[PDB]
């Protein structure tokens, strides 16, 4: 998902003036129109969320005592310490990536947007809810396999679960059998790989950043436009109200509208475009949550590189990691 | 069949029931109608012009003053159709990647069965149906579905000789007092054999083997064969 | 008597699984189950 | 067990010779030796 953005196109255009209001409404449904655009996008956030996340019906726990064959996901299970029920590798991604406003109540470019009639409305679903679907999520692969895709869970030992992955795989399951030591042990070691690559480099987390910075940039476009003459007197409202009469003052008001309309649509329009390439990647993040979390793929490459045996979602700042197990 | 018949039925009743079902498919045909209401709703606003109809402004001024006027109209409904243009291309966007994913589900749900899990509705999938709507299509997946389970002791691996044994195909389970070998999708338990289980090792390296007899259906029919022998050489005595 | 109550939303009910090292649950039994699905084509 | 047949030597390109085993057969002729020694020992009586 992205940061849902609410404008107030009346607000933002004619800051706190009748006259400018009065002007604007000589465009009539121009200025409703991209309050349904930009609510349209708000909207999708939560169902991408949704189609993400929540994929069970039902909030699957893991067992107090870890008996899972030697594999230890303690690192990507969820701590009970920590005020929010994230896993150890979860709060490595929630310090690599940094927002422009969470939504979360005032009382700095946030306040600049702010103080502009520009607004960031709050994901549904909070970052304690996305990390408890992750829960039940994982919870439910580590205790069930498959089973718990295509119904009720079902219990099966975790080294007999990794026993029907590598026949899934066309390797014969005594291989693990006779193997199930160096087979969790380099699963462990290879799950600490993971926490001492994201711990020390700052680019791993892009793909998310990227999304964050972009709706920062162009809220920050947006809040400049609000400097630009357009031809008028001067760039500020009030200030072309104090100097002229209603006669002289509805020519310079009527540039400053047309101006701050066309940056609007050209927002909405950057914002619906982007909007479509999150919800493409929202389709694919459910499709691997679908195919690679709640099953194994015989689809090369598409759940991670080698043959794979299982995957394990991780929540992320308005994003999904997933923790890709392939035999190589 | 049962099942399926009744679950045919359940559609039926399911559509004649609810509202909403059908809600993406009206959701675009009001996203199209709506636009198309708000574009035509476009032309009564003024743009700052003197009226919104065309020949109030051309009686009620002279050219030069009517020029500055109709320019307001032309630039103001010619910003609607590139409005309404972007809100169409962006819309058909997504009614294309909706298409390309329909195409790809009559592809692999209705022409196939998919091991896709959940791709072709929720469970494990069998067929698809599709159906033809207004401007779309709906697919009635058919999917087994694990129902009634039982809890079962199992087992990685099960020794008798000395030896490792591990099923073909399937899982080991037990009742608490025998031991069985069933697929591990449908429980039908079977005795376990050597035409079930395959052969691996000694009994050390694995983690969690048990000892449990294993089934030679060689033997027996050798054994027997070791009887109508051994009632030859009886025989044998006699002559 | 009815009014709009206000809440935290719970995610499903909770579930701990059956889980232990030598325990399995197997379907003695399947349902068929028809799903519609709709797509704007 | 481990391998199926379908036709004769002459088709497939590139096939080699080796022998291929059967677990029934010392199965089988252990059960006659079983048997060699019984006919050997009821000459004795
Ligand atoms: C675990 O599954 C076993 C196989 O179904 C089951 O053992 C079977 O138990 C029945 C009795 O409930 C026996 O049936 C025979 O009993 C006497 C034998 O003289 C006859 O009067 C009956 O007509 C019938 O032939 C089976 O022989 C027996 N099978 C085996 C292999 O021993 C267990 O009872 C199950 N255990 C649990 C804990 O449920
Ligand atoms: C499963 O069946 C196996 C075969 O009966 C059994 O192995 C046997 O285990 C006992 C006890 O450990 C051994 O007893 C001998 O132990 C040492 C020699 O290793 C001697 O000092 C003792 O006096 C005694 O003779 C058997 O030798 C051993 N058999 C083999 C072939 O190694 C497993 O223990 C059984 N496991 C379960 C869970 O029942
Ligand atoms: C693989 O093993 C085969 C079995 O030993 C062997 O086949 C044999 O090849 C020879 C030489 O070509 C044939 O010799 C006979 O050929 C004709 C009759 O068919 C006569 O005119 C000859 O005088 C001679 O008797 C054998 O008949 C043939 N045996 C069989 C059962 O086909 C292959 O040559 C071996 N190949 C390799 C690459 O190892
Ligand atoms: C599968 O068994 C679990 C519990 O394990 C069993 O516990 C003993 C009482 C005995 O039955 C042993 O053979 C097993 O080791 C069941 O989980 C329990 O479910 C009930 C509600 O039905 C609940 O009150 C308990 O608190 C649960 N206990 C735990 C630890 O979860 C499970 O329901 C069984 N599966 C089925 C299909 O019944
Ligand atoms: C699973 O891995 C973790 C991380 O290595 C283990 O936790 C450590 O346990 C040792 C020994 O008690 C402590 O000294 C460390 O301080 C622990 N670190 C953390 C992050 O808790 C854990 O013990 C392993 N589990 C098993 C079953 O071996
Ligand atoms: C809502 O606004 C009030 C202030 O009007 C906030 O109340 C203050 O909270 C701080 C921190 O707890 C206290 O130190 C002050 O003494 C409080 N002042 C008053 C007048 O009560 C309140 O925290 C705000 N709440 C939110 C969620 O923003
Ligand atoms: C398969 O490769 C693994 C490494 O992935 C080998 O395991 C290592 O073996 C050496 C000794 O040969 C030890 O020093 C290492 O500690 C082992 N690593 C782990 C992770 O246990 C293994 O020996 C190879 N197996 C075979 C049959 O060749
Ligand atoms: C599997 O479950 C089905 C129901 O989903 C069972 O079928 C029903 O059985 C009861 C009697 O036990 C009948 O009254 C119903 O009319 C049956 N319905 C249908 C559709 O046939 C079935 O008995 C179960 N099978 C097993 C082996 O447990
Ligand atoms: C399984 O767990 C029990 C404790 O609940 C333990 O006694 C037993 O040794 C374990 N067996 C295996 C094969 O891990
Ligand atoms: C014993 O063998 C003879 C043939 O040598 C046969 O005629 C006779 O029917 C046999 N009787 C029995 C009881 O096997
Ligand atoms: C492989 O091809 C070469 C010719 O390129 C030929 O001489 C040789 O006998 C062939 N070997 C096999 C096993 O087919
Ligand atoms: C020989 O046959 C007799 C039965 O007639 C049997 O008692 C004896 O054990 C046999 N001996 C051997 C060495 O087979």
């Amino acid at each position: 998902s992205m940061t849902k953005t609410s404008v107030d196109c009346t607000m933002y255009i004619c800051g706190d003036s009748t006259e400018c209001s009065n002007l604007l409404l000589q465009y009539g449904s121009f200025c409703t129109q991209l309050n349904r655009a930009l609510t349209g996008i708000a909207v999708e956030q939560d169902k991408n969320t949704q189609e993400v996340f929540a994929q069970v019906k039902q909030i699957y726990k893991t067992p107090p005592i870890k008996d899972f064959g030697g594999f230890n996901f303690s690192q990507i299970l969820p701590d009970p310490s920590k005020p929010s029920k994230r896993s150890f590798i979860e709060d490595l991604l929630f310090n690599k990536v940094t927002l422009a406003d969470a939504g979360f109540i005032k009382q700095d470019l946030i306040c600049a947007q702010k103080f502009n009639g520009l607004t960031v409305l709050p994901p549904l679903l909070t970052d304690e809810m996305i990390a408890q679907y992750t829960s039940a999520l994982l919870a439910g692969t580590i205790t069930s396999g498959w089973t718990f895709g295509a119904g009720a869970a079902l219990q099966i030992p975790f080294a007999m679960q990794m026993a029907y992955r590598f026949n899934g795989i066309g390797v014969t399951q005594n291989v693990l059998y006779e193997n199930q030591k160096l087979i969790a042990n380099q699963f462990n070691s290879a799950i600490g790989k993971i926490q001492d690559s994201l711990s020390s480099t700052a680019s791993a987390l892009g793909k998310l950043q990227n999304v964050v910075n972009q709706n920062a940039q162009a809220l920050n476009t947006l809040v400049k436009q609000l400097s630009s003459n357009f031809g008028a007197i001067s760039s500020v409202l009030n200030d072309i109200l104090s100097r002229l009469d209603k006669v002289e003052a509805e020519v310079q008001i009527d540039r400053l509208i047309t101006g701050r309309l066309q940056s609007l649509q050209t927002y909405v329009t950057q914002q619906l475009i982007r909007a479509a390439e999150i919800r493409a990647s929202a389709n694919l993040a459910a499709t691997k949550m679908s195919e690679c979390v709640l099953g194994q793929s015989k689809r090369v490459d598409f759940c991670g590189k080698g043959y794979h045996l299982m995957s394990f979602p991780q929540s992320a700042p308005h994003g999904v990691v997933f923790l890709h197990v392939t035999y190589v | 069949a049962n099942q399926f018949n009744s679950a045919i039925g359940k559609i039926q009743d399911s559509l004649s029931s609810t509202a909403s079902a059908l809600g993406k498919l009206q959701n675009v045909v009001n996203q199209n109608a709506q636009a198309l209401n708000t574009l035509v709703k476009q032309l009564s606003s003024n743009f700052g012009a003197i009226s919104s109809v065309l020949n109030d402004i051309l009686s009620r001024l002279d050219k030069v003053e009517a020029e500055v006027q109709i320019d307001r109209l032309i630039t103001g409904r010619l910003q609607s159709l590139q409005t309404y243009v972007t809100q169409q291309l962006i819309r058909a966007a997504e009614i294309r990647a909706s298409a390309n994913l329909a195409a790809t589900k009559m592809s692999e749900c209705v022409l196939g069965q998919s091991k896709r899990v959940d791709f072709c509705g929720k469970g494990y999938h069998l067929m698809s149906f599709p159906q033809s709507a207004p401007h779309g299509v709906v697919f009635l997946h058919v999917t087994y579905v694990p129902a009634q389970e039982k809890n079962f002791t199992t087992a990685p691996a099960i020794c008798h000789d000395g030896k490792a044994h591990f099923p073909r195909e399937g899982v080991f389970v037990s009742n608490g007092t025998h031991w069985f070998v069933t697929q591990r999708n449908f429980y039908e338990p079977q005795i376990i054999t050597t035409d079930n289980t395959f052969v691996s090792g000694n009994c050390d390296v694995v983690i969690g083997i048990v000892n449990n007899t294993v089934y030679d259906p060689l033997q027996p029919e050798l054994d027997s064969f070791k009887e109508e022998l051994d009632k030859y050489f009886k025989n044998h005595t006699s002559p | 008597s009815q009014s709009i109550i206000a809440y935290t939303m719970s995610l499903g009910a909770e579930n701990s699984v059956a889980y232990s090292n030598n325990s399995i649950a197997i379907p003695t039994n399947f349902t068929i189950s028809v799903t519609t699905e709709i797509l704007p084509v």
